[PDB]
Order: C-alpha cells, then structure tokens, then sequence
C-alpha cells in the first residue's frame, strides 16, 4: 500500500545576512556569522531546540556595531522542535 | 570537570536530567533521536576559498575547521568540499542525497559557505558577465521528499555564509 | 546623535503552502490554513510564543489527506520571543 | 466560566500567574508589550475575492470574517481592504507604513489572502500574458526600518494565504 507524504518538510535554511546585505569575514578568524553560531551551538545545543538556537544568534547581533549583519532563518518546515542532545 | 578531550569537545552536554525534562515539558512535538550505538549520521560543508575572478575568501580555512569539528561533537561524519562550480555544488549534493547512510540517521546538516549575490550562492567560476550561481531553492530541492526519501520526516538544517547583495544591511536613526 | 540600526529586523512570515504548492479553500468553510490558523491562535496565543504557534499550525497539517499542504515560516529576523499575552 | 462575549472572543486568555511564569521562564527575550490603556494596535488585510480573469475565490469573505475578528481579539484595529491590483496594495502598503498610530504600537499583523504564483500574490487584474503579482520581497522592503521606521524593534506577522505554483505537494511512499 501507498501512503502520500509532503514533499518538503522538516527544513530549516539560516543565512548570515538579510536578503540585499552583506555578510562579515575576518582574515584570521573567520567569518562573523560562522564563529557566533559555533558559540551559541556550544553553549545551547544542550538546553534549546535548534530554531531557538538560531534566535539567540540572532539576537546577539541586535547591537550594530561598523560591520553589521543580521542573520535570517529561511524557508522552515520543522513541524516539531529538532534538539540536538549532546552527549547522546 | 567538564572536558574537551571527549568526542563532544567545546560543547556543553545535556544530562540525563535535562533530556528526561525536556523530553516532559514538550510532549511528542521533539524530533525522535536514534540509537547512539547505530546511528550513521551525515553533514556536508561544501567551501569555497579559491576564485576564478572574485577575491579570495581569506579566513574560510578558521570555518571550516570550526564547523567540521562542531558538526562532529553534534555527532555527525563530516564531508569537506572546496572550491566547487555550482555545477560541481548540484552534483555533490546529489550523491550527498544518494547516501545509504540517512536510512539509518535522524538529522543531516549542509553547510555552504561561499561569497554570495542577490540570486544564490557563488561557485568558484563565478564573474558578471558569466554567472556561476547555486539557488538555495535548487539545494532545497535535492535535499526534499521526492529527491531524497531517506531523509523523510527528519530535521534537514542548512546553514549558509554568504553576502546577499552589496548593501551593509544599516539605516540611521536619531535619539 | 545618530545611531545605526539593522534596516530590516523583526520580521516573520507565515505562507500557507511551500513553494511551487497549491493551498487549499472551501467555500463555505474558507480557506484551509486561515481556519486553522485562526484555532491554533485561539487556543495557543495565552501560552506560546507566534513562532511556537506556527509550528504547531504545520504539525496539525503533518499527516496529508487528499488535499495537503505544509504552511511555511519564512524571512525570520525575530531576535526576541513575541507572546500576545491575550487579555492584556 | 470563561465567556466570549468579552473583546477577546474566542481566545483563551493569559492569567496574570501565567504572564509572570513567561516574564520568568524567559529572561530579557521578549518582545515588550505597551500598555494597554493607551497603545494603538493597527493591523492589515488585503484579500482578493473577484478576479478578472482567474476564478472566484468562494470562500474568502468567511476567511476575513474570521481573521478580522482574530487580529481585534488580540487587540488590532484591522482595516480591510478588497479586490486590488498590484499596484492599489503596494499603494496600500505605504499607506499602512505612515500610520501614525505605529510610533504607539508595540507590533503589527499584515494579512494578505489571495490567488498566487511561484513569484508572488495576484492582483485582480493577473493573467498569464499581464501579470499582476505583488512580491513577498517587496512587502518586507515597505515594512523594513528604512520606510516604516515607527515599527523599528517591533513584531511585524505577514500571514499569506495563496497558492504558490499548481502542485499538489505531494510524493508517494510505500510502508
Ligand atoms: C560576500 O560575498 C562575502 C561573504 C563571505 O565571504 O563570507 N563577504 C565579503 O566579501 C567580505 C569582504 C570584506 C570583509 C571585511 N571584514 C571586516 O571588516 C571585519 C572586521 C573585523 C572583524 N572582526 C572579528 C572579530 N572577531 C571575530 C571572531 C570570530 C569570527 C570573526 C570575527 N571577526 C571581522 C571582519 N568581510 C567580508
Ligand atoms: C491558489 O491560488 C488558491 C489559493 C486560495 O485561493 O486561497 N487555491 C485555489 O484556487 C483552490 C482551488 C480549489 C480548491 C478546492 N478545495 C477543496 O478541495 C477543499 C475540499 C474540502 C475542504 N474541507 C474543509 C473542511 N473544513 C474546513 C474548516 C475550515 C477551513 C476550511 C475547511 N475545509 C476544503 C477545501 N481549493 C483551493
């Protein structure tokens, strides 16, 4: 027997820039957007649902300083929340 | 002491408290995590550092680095492709697609990071007058129900650094 | 004294169908996203947040009949959670 | 006994044990709500019901029926406005982003309901040789800092109900 399923779902695109913007790279430290989620994913993956993650990201580059950006979640079908328990 | 010698290196683990009050205070809305001792997960991080015309993406060595080693203290095996066309790009990711392993994983991660216009993402061939550009639609696609059913039903996040366009993103205010 | 800000930022889309996808409409009941999206906020908008709530609107949609559709969230530069706290 | 006769409706309300329980379980991470005595709440609806050339939308007058009454339950006054080409909504839309009331608004719900191709939303006046079709990206841009700079920092929802291409958004899978 056949069963439909949704051709897409359980997606979940995050940018580093806002559609028309730029994004931030460092020479010797990479980029902007790169080093901030592997912060947050260090720090969160353990207590916060990946989308939740991705707001703190966010969040901490609310405060513009000369090179700003402002990183966007994109195109999401996650019908439930996705974490990513570390250590299991 | 938590330590970094483990396999999760810098990342902070959840314990089994926290994942028994997790797994209460949000009810069967979690994604359902496999077998730690049989699970085969899967991540790719397809860079490009090296272009034809555009300049050089100086640093994208410290990212790939980073995100290879989070990638793999999340728990997954980690594919590193560098300086790819868009066309290498689509054909990467379809084998990526054609894994046998995401029958037997709950979660993939692809990551690109590349310079980056209005349209898509950059590939290494890439100018104004010949344009080399992948569609985060086109990745989407590959990566669906219809073009990959292994990985039906489970979380596909995409990370993306890349420009969008040429602006910096800023308008003034006053206080 | 000016100050920079971020030109685009608290931001979320809610579409009614993934892309190159048909939405579906009743009519004398309305369109299919609409009426439960309209139930998923009457029965949510006092305990979660809007983002929560439209997660929870594409799990009601998880399981397709004859006609389905995946609502979509998309362009999201919320840096805060946004909780209506109805009735106040 | 709870009771729909009040300006909230249908929604279930918030108790004030509740509020405080959010204000706690999440720190400095929410959006700040202005009082309610003095906050001028505006919200948008553009719906499309009668179209020249593509068919009747039966049905809508009883989707903004029930979204007017939603958005006003929440605390919205919702303006309404029907059968517009392209052109009338993005005229619209700046019409909505000089409402003074957003300078003592805390957020905004925009509401677009009609037919929609792969591109955007249709105007009353689409077919497939005279296009009609608003832009998703082009509601962001009338909404963003730079043109609507009383709504910096706060909530803008835009819910779209349309189709999105003619594919039924499915594929087959055997158990
Ligand atoms: C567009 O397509 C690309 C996108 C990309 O390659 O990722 N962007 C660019 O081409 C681009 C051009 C120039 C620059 C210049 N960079 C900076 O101005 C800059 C200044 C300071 C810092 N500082 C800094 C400090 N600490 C950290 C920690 C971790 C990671 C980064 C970091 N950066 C960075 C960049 N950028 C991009
Ligand atoms: C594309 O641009 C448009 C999008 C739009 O107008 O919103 N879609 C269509 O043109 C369109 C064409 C045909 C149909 C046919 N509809 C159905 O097949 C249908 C069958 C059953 C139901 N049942 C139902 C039951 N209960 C409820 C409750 C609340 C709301 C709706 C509802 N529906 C619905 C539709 N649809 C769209």
């Amino acid at each position: 027997a056949i069963k439909k399923a949704h051709i897409e779902k359980d997606f979940i695109a995050f940018c580093s820039s806002t559609p028309d913007n730029v994004s931030w790279r460092h020479p010797t430290m990479g980029s902007v957007f790169i080093g901030r989620l592997i912060e947050h994913m260090q720090e969160y993956a353990c207590s916060c649902d990946v989308e939740e993650i991705f707001r703190k990201v966010r969040f901490s580059f609310e405060q513009p300083d000369g090179r700003a950006q402002m990183p966007t979640t994109e195109r999401v079908t996650l019908t439930r929340c996705f974490y990513l328990f570390p250590g299991h | 002491m938590p330590t970094s010698s483990g396999s999760e290196g810098n990342v902070k683990l959840c314990s089994l408290e926290e994942a028994q009050r997790i797994w209460k205070q949000k009810s069967a809305e979690i994604y359902p995590i496999m077998d730690k001792s049989s699970r085969t997960r899967l991540a790719l991080i397809i860079c490009n550092e090296e272009f034809d015309s555009i300049p050089r993406r100086t640093g994208a060595e410290v990212d790939i680095t980073g995100m290879t080693m989070l990638l793999q203290n999340l728990g997954y095996s980690v594919d590193v492709k560098k300086n790819l066309t868009a066309s290498d790009m689509t054909t990467e990711l379809e084998a990526f697609a054609h894994r046998p392993e995401h029958k037997t994983s709950d979660s993939t991660f692809l990551v690109f990071m590349s310079h980056g216009i209005r349209e898509g993402i950059c590939g290494k061939k890439h100018s104004e007058q010949v344009p080399d550009i992948l569609q985060l639609n086109a990745i989407f696609n590959m990566l669906n129900t219809k073009n990959c059913p292994s990985l039906k039903d489970k979380p596909k996040v995409i990370i993306i650094q890349a420009c969008r366009g040429d602006s910096p993103g800023v308008v003034w205010f006053k206080d």
